[PDB]
């Protein structure tokens, strides 16, 4: 009540007049609310949500009023905005004037003496804030401050000898160094002092860290504030090191400080519990300090370059050894001396003083003055020299030794596998997705690990649930008191194969095992377990139960102690055995015992064996007593990890014009078609334009010149310059024969000039990105691009990748209405057929088979029409012979006569009159009849072209081989989901799958790595990628890829699509700007979010969009819903949010509409929480029930599950009364505002959402109308704007509505009677 | 397999041919290991050390130091030839020259052959 | 804990060496040793 009253008085939104700025408010809030509550998250949230930063803190900030409390408060707010994933920097961008002063004083505060003016926690907050800054260099205001901290001049923080070493190593650097020193002369004394302080900041910050770290005791109690400071510091180090602009010069600085050696010898890492997170962060930092990249060129280092670097280090150490100390070491070959073991052997016996001296000769430490003792520990000195010179394994070898399954040592580690309870207050040992990556390996590995660790979370839930249900009890044996659908007791387990390693690798190439279960279960469960197939992943589990028989289990309690969890290992089904011992017209097995042969992870196997042999650890693989299966659709993690690893191993040949953009650096526009060197001058736009008028209107800024003046002669070809002039050439589609129905289908969509820009771009080489707001015609743009590419570049193959099968259904539906032969279409998938034709491998093989029959019959008819005898039927083979021998000959003779010249001789010598009798010449002009004859030959030739393509079905009997032919050769358009593409990449590459162009839909719904993988479904061609075009269509202003555990979004931004990253990076986009599915009035609720999003003509002009909704005054309303029986939002189960007042009101409105005669199916009900969804459903069944007058809404579901869907009328419940929740994500808002064609009615606590700054552009519109539902119960042909010719009653709350609907219904039950049975 | 042999000859005519040859050796012989070592002498280093580790595990017997010598292209490979000698003659000296009498080396070879021991002494 | 003959508190059926748990009605007439000595084959 204190913070809120202050907000109301001084800064809260929607309060006309506020008290003037008062510095004491900032001082009081910081000391008494923030500091005293120990930086309580709920306090900080309340302040942030109340718009403290935007409305009080920053706009009143100046140098004269700046204080500790002021600085800290700003940083707390910024940090909290990051924790909540809302824009953090907007107010600074609005008033940038005092930010440089503010930033400099954040630096001073961060370096302030430990435990001095600023507490260690306060300086941790500053560490995190600065981390956000370094992670935000895309913001000009921030970058302009950070530049001086991380540029070449920062090297004045280096030891003088190390600086000179670097300048000698890269001689071209010295002139730039000199230039800096010169420009420094031109500075006034204070600007010079400020510059030097900024240049030294990071190196000085490192020293502060090192002293904090050293203050941590080995075993004595330690304050958590020291631990967390050290953790956040390493997080900062990682991010600086993992970004090239911050790494470029700082990497040397970090090395010069020897921080990493300090950290690995520290007491903190030695604390098994306290320092565990610190250790894991440390391992990440080590990965980056030794990362395989050239700091200056930014290029990845080759294996040769790595080896040279390592060899040069040893060489210079031997030079120093020979001249000044280690004689035998200096003369030995590198391989002799460069192992950790050898280095310890050679330098371990030496004194501290000698090691210090050695290090000094390598410019690692200052000279040890004569007769002085070193102040450094011998273990530091030794580890310094050893770690610097020892052999390193490469990043690839490191990756190739990783098991693909999580063990029990990983699954419950919440540092790397956080629960959904993760607040965001501590940090995690996780990769982060933002804008840039160092190299392709960095990029691929971050996605590998994030996918790996996120999938591990779902595994834990699967394990904890199924194993708990089994109720493992002590009997020293185990007895299971319960049963589980997804997990069975193991009856037997035996490793049956341990194969020899490939040359080089130290792990078996293959490990297999037999696992037996006893299906003493319900037949439904027996069937599901027998439903296991090859590549299905199962988990092998060892429990040694802790509880006596009958002991109750508590899911709230630590799972591992509850069931006695000892081991978890993964495996992959090879197949079930049959009674002949064969790995599986599937047989009917007898009895209830089933054995599966499985693959074990060979790396995990070797590690376990090594552990057993070396350390006497028990053999894990003799202990398994539970096997757990999973839902197939949620269980692709292993296959995806494998594919990513394979991609990493390969040379990853992506187009050279894509590589830099993919990594997020370099010119974001360099793949635009206008900058591609192979830009095509002349394009056939075919049926894109409906008329010459449509064409001219499609290029507003251009001058159109037609190659033909006659308006009656005006498909179109367009030539683009290399200057605002377009040359348009009309041309004639080649006659396809004497059957006018064989004229091609044509596009009917009058594309806007913006849609045309997208289509134009998609036809050109390079990267085309299309931002398509709700209903702006993404699909029509897509198929037109596909069609244009199909006709312009017949040889080229197009790969289509979407997120959902729904999008594929939509694409193929529209493709069918265009001039595209269905023999060139193919759809891959692992499904309910929703299109008029079947484009699966099965459907396409069947089409070919049926079409082959019909065409061979045409050849027979042709044979007979020519008077050629022969009763045998044709094959594709003999049809080919027939074409060359009987058809081509006749045609060539004919052309020889009439094309080498009367109208009459065109018809008189035409060799195929009888064949086309069922269908010729007009006798008007030669040119016309000749072309008619030409078209007849094209008709016949097409028959034989198809038969030649179909010969493969005569050479390949099985449907699988036949489908392979379509995939590798016949199809020109191949479509699949990104999911399928990830699973099938290995098979596709092995098949020799090839493609030239990629088009994607739903691009902003697709995970980063699942966007990248479709780039590599083929092998390189002559050393280069065959990929010519990349078209991505999506909407980053709508919902992102789904991350099951939102902790991975909060910390790592794992939901961020490649599409979204590219938009952020600055890749130019084509922004579709005219929607065609909803009222203009409804469009206003979300078009504010987009660039110039208006409406198409038919939305503006058709009556169906201006007709009001019967019985409701407004076509949309926001309806305030106060408490019902003292309750607002409720939570019958944790996080199962509901709102009875809102639910009842929504259902009552739905009933009202049904009783008015609304088509119940045209109404869908949406809400932001699953808890409310089930409750609305509950009320639907319990209030409507067996009511004849009331139907069911098409759907009752969540907004997140209604993406890409719509209905005429949407009833929306926002549920929340205490906190705004995940609707604060504007993308969720936009989706919620755009599901309705004609009617949107929203029920919420209006005050709560009004206060949310991010939601203001929508809710300021919604509150422009009454918050009490306006009904017209005696009502349609009433128009949207006209005053109604009925009574308007105002329902002021839910109970009044539920009353009204009851009375209305009881009046309708007496006056009517309908009859369904 | 004859087509694989002719294709192996095509690889012998030659990077892709080197891939076909290395695959031909890794397909899973000591003479063939000498051939793959010759491929290391031609094509292309740590991976060669790994395949050399495979050849070493396959047979710990005296040309292996020469296989290690390709990695030197040498003092380190000679050191591997020396450690291999400890694991078991002139090859270590050749490794020393790489870091940089044949008749006595030959009587030594007679010693290297798998009263006889007295001859080994002489 | 043992669950085998090899190895009151147990609250288990345990039969430690060979006390029969199922009906046999075996013919054999018990072999006997007297005091210190002998299997009484007489």
């Amino acid at each position: 009540e204190f913070v809120t009253q202050l907000a109301c008085k001084y800064w809260a939104p929607h309060i006309k007049k506020k008290s003037p700025f008062d510095i004491k408010v900032i001082e009081d809030i910081y000391e008494k609310e923030i500091v005293k509550s120990r930086f309580a998250i709920r306090k900080i949230m309340l302040l942030e949500f109340s718009q403290y930063l935007e409305n009080y803190l920053w706009m009143n900030y100046s140098p004269e009023v700046s204080s500790k409390a002021y600085l800290m408060s700003i940083c707390c707010m910024v940090n909290e905005k990051f924790r909540e994933n809302v824009p953090a920097w907007e107010i600074f961008k609005k008033k940038p004037d005092h930010f440089p002063f503010f930033f400099k004083h954040i630096l001073k505060a961060a370096l302030a003496e430990t435990d001095g003016e600023f507490s260690l926690h306060e300086q941790t907050v500053l560490l995190l804030f600065l981390d956000h800054c370094f992670n935000s260099l895309e913001v000009d205001l921030i970058r302009s401050q950070v530049q001086q901290l991380i540029s070449l001049p920062m090297w004045m923080g280096l030891q003088l000898a190390r600086l000179e070493l670097e300048l000698k190593k890269t001689p071209k650097l010295r002139k730039f160094w000199n230039l800096i020193k010169k420009n420094d002369e031109k500075m006034d004394p204070e600007a010079r002092e400020q510059a030097y302080q900024e240049r030294r900041f990071l190196s000085q910050l490192i020293q502060k860290f090192i002293s904090v770290l050293k203050s941590v005791p080995l075993s004595e109690p330690v304050t958590m504030d020291k631990v967390h400071y050290c953790e956040r510091f390493i997080e900062l180090m990682i991010d600086l090191e993992a970004l090239l602009p911050t790494r470029r010069w700082f990497n040397t600085i970090l090395d010069d400080s020897h921080l990493l050696v300090h950290c690995y010898l520290s007491n903190l890492v030695r604390r098994e519990e306290d320092g565990h997170l610190f250790s894991q962060l440390l391992d990440m930092l080590k990965f980056y300090t030794g990362f395989e990249i050239n700091d200056q060129t930014g290029n990845a280092l080759t294996e040769n370059e790595m080896t040279t670097i390592h060899y040069d280090r040893i060489t210079s150490l031997q030079r120093a050894a020979f001249a000044h100390f280690l004689y035998d070491f200096a003369l030995s070959n590198v391989a002799e001396v460069d192992t950790r073991e050898s280095l310890v052997k050679f330098f371990g016996p030496l004194s501290s003083n000698t090691l210090h001296q050695v290090a000094s000769y390598l410019c690692l430490l200052p000279t040890l003055p004569k007769n002085e003792d070193t102040t450094f520990d011998k273990e530091f000195l030794l580890e310094l020299l050893v770690s610097r010179h020892e052999r390193r394994i490469s990043q690839i070898q490191q990756l190739n030794q990783m098991p693909l399954y999580p063990t029990e040592k990983i699954i419950w580690d919440e540092n790397i596998v956080p629960t959904e309870y993760y607040s965001g207050e501590g940090c995690l040992a996780l990769p982060k997705l933002n804008l840039q990556f160092l190299t392709l390996h960095d990029y691929l590995l971050r996605n590998f690990n994030l996918f790996r660790l996120e999938s591990t979370y779902e595994i834990r839930q699967d394990i904890e649930d199924s194993v708990s249900r089994m109720k493992p009890w002590q009997s020293g044996g185990v007895v299971f008191g319960g049963w589980a659908r997804m997990a069975q007791p193991i009856v037997a387990f035996t490793v049956v194969e341990v194969a020899k390693p490939n040359i080089g690798e130290n792990w078996p190439t293959r490990v297999r095992a037999d696992v037996t279960i006893n299906l003493n279960v319900r037949d439904h469960i027996k069937d599901e377990w027998e439903g296991l197939r090859k590549h299905d992943v199962c988990f092998l589990i060892t429990v040694r139960p802790t509880k006596p028989y009958g002991t109750k289990f508590d899911r709230r309690r630590p799972f591992i102690e509850q069931v006695g969890l000892v081991y978890v290992r993964g495996c992959e089904i090879q197949g079930m055995l049959d009674d002949k011992g064969r790995v599986i017209p599937r047989p009917n097995l007898r009895g209830e015992s089933r054995t599966f042969r499985v693959f074990l992870d060979p790396n995990q196997y070797q590690q376990d064996m090594t552990n057993t042999i070396q350390n006497g650890a028990e053999d894990v693989y003799e202990t398994f007593n539970i096997i757990m299966r999973r839902k197939p659709k949620e269980n692709n993690f292993k296959a995806v990890l494998e594919t990513i690893r394979n991609l990493m191993n390969t040379d990853c040949v992506v187009p050279d014009w894509l590589h830099d953009i993919i990594l997020g650096y370099g010119d974001p526009s360099s793949a635009h078609y206008s900058k591609m060197p192979n830009q095509i001058a002349t394009l056939d736009f075919n049926d894109t334009f409906l008329s010459i008028e449509h064409l001219k209107a499609s290029f507003p800024g251009h001058n159109v010149k037609v190659t033909v003046e006659d308006p009656a002669l005006q498909p179109f070809r367009i030539t683009f310059p290399v200057a605002k002039t377009l040359i348009v050439e009309p041309h004639v589609i080649p006659n396809r024969g004497p059957y006018p129905y064989n004229q091609p289908k044509r596009n009917t969509i009058q594309f806007t000039h913006t849609q045309i820009e997208a289509i134009r771009a998609g036809m050109q080489p390079g990267l085309t990105m299309v931002v398509g707001p709700p209903g702006t015609g993404k699909t029509d743009v897509a198929v037109q691009i596909i069609s244009n590419i199909y006709h312009n570049f017949p040889e080229q193959r197009t790969l289509i990748v979407t997120h959902s099968n729904q999008a594929l259904n939509q694409l193929f539906e529209k493709i069918m209405a265009l001039d595209i032969d269905e023999r060139h279409l193919l759809r891959l998938g692992h499904e309910e057929l929703e299109t008029e034709k079947d484009f699966s491998r099965y459907g396409r093989v069947n089409y070919v088979l049926a079409r082959r029959i019909e065409l061979l019959e045409e050849v027979k008819r042709l044979q007979k029409s020519l008077g050629v005898p022969g009763d045998a039927s044709y094959t594709c083979e003999t049809a080919g012979y027939f074409f060359l021998y009987q058809v081509m000959s006749r045609w060539e003779e004919y052309i020889s006569k009439v094309k080498n010249p009367d109208v009459t001789e065109v018809s008189t010598f035409f060799p195929f009159h009888e064949y086309f009798a069922n269908a010729i010449f007009k006798g008007r002009s030669y040119e016309e009849d000749m072309e008619i004859a030409e078209g007849c030959f094209r008709h016949i030739k097409k028959i034989f072209t198809q038969l030649e393509e179909f010969r493969a079905s005569e050479l390949l009997r099985s449907g699988l081989d036949r489908s392979k032919y379509l995939l590798v050769k016949e199809a020109k358009i191949i479509a699949m989901t990104c999911t399928h593409a990830a699973l099938k990449r290995h098979d596709l590459v092995k098949l020799g799958f090839k493609y030239d162009n990629i088009l994607m839909e739903e691009a902003a719904q697709i995970l980063e790595i699942e966007t990248f993988i479709p780039l590599l479904l083929q092998n390189p061609q002559d050393g280069f990628s065959r990929l010519k075009r990349w078209i991505m269509i999506g909407d980053h202003h709508q919902l992102p890829p789904v991350i099951k555990n939102m902790a991975f979004q909060k910390y790592s931004n794992m939901e961020q699509s490649l599409f979204t990253r590219f938009v952020r990076v600055g890749v130019p986009t084509v922004d579709l700007d005219a929607q065609g599915r909803a009222r203009a009035s409804l469009c206003n609720l979300y078009n504010w979010r987009y660039k110039n999003l208006g409406n198409l003509p038919h939305v503006q002009l058709l009556p169906e969009f201006s007709t009001a909704n019967a019985g409701l005054l407004y076509d949309f309303q926001l309806i305030n819903v106060e408490d019902f029986q003292g309750v607002g939002e409720s939570e019958p189960n944790p996080y199962f949010y509901q709102n009875l007042g809102e639910a009842e009101y929504v259902v009552a409105l739905f009933m009202y509409m049904c009783l008015l005669g609304y088509p119940a199916d045209k109404i869908s009900i949406l809400t932001t929480y699953n808890g409310q969804k089930h409750l609305i459903r509950d009320i639907i069944n319990r209030r409507c029930g067996n009511n004849p007058l009331i139907g069911r809404p098409n759907k009752v579901t969540t907004v997140d599950r209604f993406q890409g869907q719509q209905n005429d009328y949407i009833l929306l419940s926002l549920v929340r009364t205490r906190a705004v929740g995940h609707l604060r994500d504007v993308r969720r808002l936009v989706v919620a505002m755009s599901r309705a064609r004609l009617g949107l009615y929203i029920f919420a606590r209006v005050s709560l959402f009004q206060n949310c700054f991010e939601l203001t552009p929508a809710f300021s519109q919604l509150t422009a109308r009454p918050l009490h539902l306006h009904i017209i119960p005696t009502e349609t042909t009433r128009k949207n704007g006209e005053r109604p010719s009925h009574e308007v009653q105002i329902i002021k709350n839910m109970p009044q509505m539920a009353n009204f609907v009851y009375n209305m219904y009881m009046h309708l039950i007496q006056t009517t009677h309908h009859y369904h049975q | 397999v004859m087509t694989v042999r002719d294709f192996t000859q095509v690889f012998d005519s030659y990077e892709e041919s080197m891939i076909a040859a290395k695959m031909e050796t890794a397909s899973e012989e000591e003479e063939d290991d000498v051939d793959l070592e010759l491929r290391l002498a031609r094509f292309e280093l740590i991976s060669r050390r790994p395949l050399l580790l495979n050849s070493v595990l396959l047979r710990q017997n005296h040309h292996v130091h020469e296989w290690h010598k390709r990695v030197a292209l040498g003092r380190p490979r000679e050191i591997i030839n020396t450690y291999t000698e400890a694991v078991q003659p002139f090859k270590a000296t050749g490794k020393p020259h790489t870091l940089w009498f044949y008749e006595d080396n030959g009587q030594l070879d007679d010693a290297r052959v798998i009263a006889t021991k007295v001859n080994f002494k002489q | 804990i043992p669950r085998l003959l090899e190895d009151p508190e147990i609250h288990v059926a345990q039969y430690p060496l060979d006390m029969g748990r199922k009906k046999k009605m075996s013919n054999a007439l018990a072999i006997q040793v007297d005091s210190e000595g002998k299997i009484k084959y007489d």
